[PDB]
């Protein structure tokens, strides 16, 4: 899983907003710098900037 | 915070 290093506020409807420390499952990472992520904390799914998150445990 | 990356290539 991944963890957010920064908060992120969605800039389009299909982005995923998240908070620093939130645990994310990366569900698609082959389309570019923006990855499709599923929040394990909120259950929501949307695109995220890959440089705002890092591998977790 | 880091610069946001450009949006992905849209698929057709």
């Amino acid at each position: 899983t991944f963890v957010a290093l920064y908060d992120y506020e969605s800039r389009t409807e299909t982005d995923l907003s998240f908070k620093k420390g939130e645990r994310l499952q990366i569900v698609n990472n082959t389309e570019g710098d923006w990855w499709l992520a599923h929040s394990l904390t909120t259950g929501e799914t949307g695109y995220i900037p890959s440089n705002y998150v890092a591998p977790s445990d | 915070a880091p610069p946001l990356p450009p949006r992905n290539r849209p698929r057709l």
